């Protein structure tokens, strides 16, 4: 869903600490001011992934005290108050999972902005979602939240994918030992392999790897005799440091404007990305979609989203 | 530069300010005093030979 | 259903015409082009390295040997900046193809047809949707069938009469604390609890929470009668 | 030391932070380099020691007003920095002056970072607080009650795509 918040000085990063070399780089128009410009909005653009994929609700909906769920345990994908970061089970995994290293880039010039939405929120956010499923069932994403006992809502999960009710009732012991069993594999499989999330160590692998070649651009002479300022211009005449400077301004200008290129194709695939979890949050969690592997294998009962660091995750229910 | 408010009238080319928040400028930090640290050498160089 | 309607699109009219910003995401798409374009042209007055940004004056001032030089200066930048340009619009003219292909399946599904989608067409249950042009864009009017007011009753699962669990077979079972009624989920219409209106399935002894009601047979006044 | 200078090392100019370092380098080894290359410590030539250079100048500055039909009033935010240079406060985002802390969450109507958002309310001037994530709705749950609606309304709903 999101990705790292990067905002880069073509100022400083074209030109350290230099009055000459600024000076030069006038020359060259809006450019400086373009690469800014460019790079700001993908930041917003980063944050507007969150409001229209983490929250789909303007309310918070809260667990009763008494829970009675009918013979199945949910404790998994429901927050923990006792923890330090209120979050589900399941989240914590989906947190120590994916992977200082920003402080030495915030040295070098490159600036990490922090997101608008914290993580905190995020898990308040898929806490409403669960809660809402369970108690409100199908009715809180459509409108005022209607109570149903969710055992009988199941029994409405099983009549839109053709399945007669009255299969719940009769196999619904089985039907705990399946759902309650599927979920402890769930759990199992997201601590014993640590790739399956690897859909999103891509993205800060992807950001890292940019954001490496960025800085190590920069020790390049791009045909200059010195790849630093300083240097030439305490041994270099006037006229023959504004040469030096052209060729170093010249090729730190072009490797900006591609990280900026890339950036802005990368922010194209997470957009893209977001609006397909989006769509899902709407029909596979909110409501029940009859889609055909839309939702995952199987016919879709329900949907019960967890948060996830730079994205999220859907635990999908199918018959 | 007057104020801050200034400021974001010209960095939006505009009079009329929106509500929002609006990117100045940077944050520059200028050093107190030029330090000089360099090795004792007492030696002339022979460059008259 | 005739007054809520004329009434909610009065409100759209009133709402349009008081706020201006809710077709910004039109303007975006103006403020967007003008911005590229009028950057593009800044660029011609930039000296890009050159002595100066004017053609003639290199080529009026220097040697022609000399003037090659300062002359490519202003082509290398000159040419950047049609690149930079092209670049950005070969990017937001993939941002409007993905608007526009979303407006496109909004028509087929919103529009010409009835979506069963959720939250696709709009919050609540869509009925049906009305294109309307916008420059450079598309408005669409999405009516749909929002509950207002609920009232809490009780329920169970089951009706016991003859020995066998009997079922809904459309709607939920509801009560107010005296008689059992039949209801739909989206509304509340009582309806008696019969044989009709239910099917058979097991017995009395599996489903938890079953209670034990009179289930209307209408057979039975009908053979007594 | 502690302080951020202009310095000429063994011919090595430059400006940083000019703090004592913990990192040993070995007797034939003088500057030393981070990832990135650039220097992360040098070694004095006059009295031979290692000292850590920290580049300075980090963050930027945002203002934040509201509208100009509204107030004058500004509240500077420098990002990635805490209040040095100086309603004087800190954030997760940064410095922020000219804003004052209210505890009570309101819903964020100029955001900032960090679940922090501004906004020009009550004598009115520039409040900082945490985004509200809206009323808490505590869904009644029994397992022999259902709510069956017994009213409803046709609302229209506007959406606009380019």
């Amino acid at each position: 869903v999101s990705m790292t918040k990067t905002s880069v000085d073509c100022t400083m990063y074209i030109c350290g600490d230099s009055t000459e070399c600024s000076n030069l780089l006038l020359q060259y128009g809006s450019f400086c001011t373009q690469l800014n410009r460019a790079l700001t909005g993908i930041a917003v653009e980063q944050d507007k992934n969150t409001q229209e994929v983490f929250a789909q609700v303007k309310q918070i909906y809260k667990t009763p005290p008494i829970k009675d769920f009918g013979g199945f345990n949910f404790s998994q994908i429901l927050p923990d108050p006792s923890k330090p970061s209120k979050r589900s089970f399941i989240e914590d995994l989906l947190f120590n999972k994916v992977t200082d290293l920003i402080c030495a880039q915030k040295f070098n010039g490159l600036t990490v902005l922090p997101p608008l939405l914290t993580d905190e929120m995020i898990a308040q956010y898929t806490s409403a979602l669960l809660a809402g499923t369970i108690t409100s069932g199908w009715t809180f994403g459509a409108g005022a939240a209607l109570q149903i006992p969710f055992a009988m809502q199941m029994a409405y999960r099983f009549n839109g994918i053709g399945v007669t009710q009255n299969v719940l009732y009769e196999n619904q012991k089985l039907i705990a030992n399946q759902f309650n069993s599927a979920i402890g594999k769930i759990q199992d499989s997201l601590s014993s392999t640590a790739s399956a999330l690897g859909k999103l160590q891509d993205v800060v692998n992807q950001n890292a790897q940019a954001l490496n070649t960025l800085v190590k651009q920069l020790s390049s002479n791009f045909g200059a005799i010195s790849s630093v300022l300083n240097d030439i211009l305490s041994r270099l005449d006037p006229p023959e440091a504004e040469v030096q400077i052209d060729r170093l301004i010249t090729g730190r200008l072009q490797s900006l404007q591609t990280y900026v290129t890339q950036q802005l194709i990368r922010a194209a695939e997470i957009r893209a990305s977001a609006n397909l979890a989006a769509t899902k949050m709407s029909e596979c969690v909110l409501g029940q979609s009859k889609r055909v592997d839309f939702c995952g294998k199987g016919y879709h009962l329900m949907s019960f989203p967890q948060s996830a660091p730079h994205g999220v995750v859907f635990l999908h229910v199918t018959y | 530069a007057l104020d801050p408010l200034s400021e974001t009238k010209c960095t939006l080319k505009s009079f009329t300010v929106e509500k929002g928040i609006y990117q100045t400028s940077n944050f520059r930090v200028q050093p107190t005093e030029s330090i000089v640290r360099f090795p004792n050498i007492t030696n002339l160089c022979p460059f008259g030979e | 259903i005739a007054n809520q309607f004329n009434s909610a699109i009065g409100k759209i009219q009133d709402s349009l015409s008081s706020t201006a910003s809710a077709l910004g995401k039109l303007q975006d798409v103006v403020n967007q082009n003008a911005q590229a374009l009028n950057t593009l042209v800044k660029q011609l007055s930039s000296n890009f390295g050159a002595i100066s940004s004017v053609l003639n004056d290199i080529l009026s001032r220097l040697d022609p040997p000399e003037a090659e030089v300062q002359i490519d200066r202003l082509i290398t930048g000159r040419l950047q900046s049609l690149q930079t340009y092209v670049t950005q619009q070969l990017i937001r003219a993939a941002e409007i193809r993905a608007s526009a292909n979303l407006a496109a399946t909004k028509m087929s599904e919103c529009v010409l047809g009835q979506s069963k989608r959720v939250d696709f067409c709009g919050k609540g249950y869509h009925l049906m949707s009305f294109p309307q042009s916008a420059p450079h864009g598309v408005v669409f009017l999405h009516v749909t069938y929002v509950p207002a007011q609920e009232k809490n009753f009780t329920t169970a699962p089951a009706i016991c009469h003859d020995g066998k669990a009997h079922f809904p077979r459309e709607g939920v079972f509801v009560s107010n604390g005296t008689h059992w009624f039949v209801t739909q989920r989206n509304f509340y219409e009582p309806q008696i609890i019969t044989t009709d209106n239910t099917f058979v399935s097991g017995n009395c002894d599996v489903v938890i929470g079953i209670v034990n009601n009179t289930v209307y047979d209408p057979l039975q006044p009908e053979l007594d009668s | 030391k502690n302080k951020c200078v202009n310095f000429n090392f063994n011919g090595l100019t430059g400006t940083g932070v000019l703090t004592e370092s913990n990192k040993k380098f070995l007797p034939f080894q003088q500057f030393g380099r981070d990832i990135a290359d650039t220097t992360d410590a040098v070694r004095d030539p006059q009295t031979l020691e290692i000292l850590d250079i920290t580049p300075c100048s980090f963050g930027g500055v945002s203002v934040i007003t509201p509208g100009t039909n509204t107030s004058n009033q500004v509240a500077v935010l420098y990002q990635g920095v805490n209040c040095t240079e100086v309603n004087v406060f800190q954030t997760r985002a940064g410095c922020l002056i000219g804003a004052e802390h209210v505890n009570n969450s309101y819903e964020c109507d100029i955001p900032i970072g960090a679940g922090i958002c501004a906004s020009y309310q009550t004598s009115q001037s520039i409040i900082a607080y945490t985004m509200s994530l809206g009323a808490e709705n505590s869904v009644a749950y029994s397992n022999n009650s259902i709510a069956i609606p017994t009213n409803f309304t046709i609302s229209v709903t506007t959406e606009i795509l380019p």
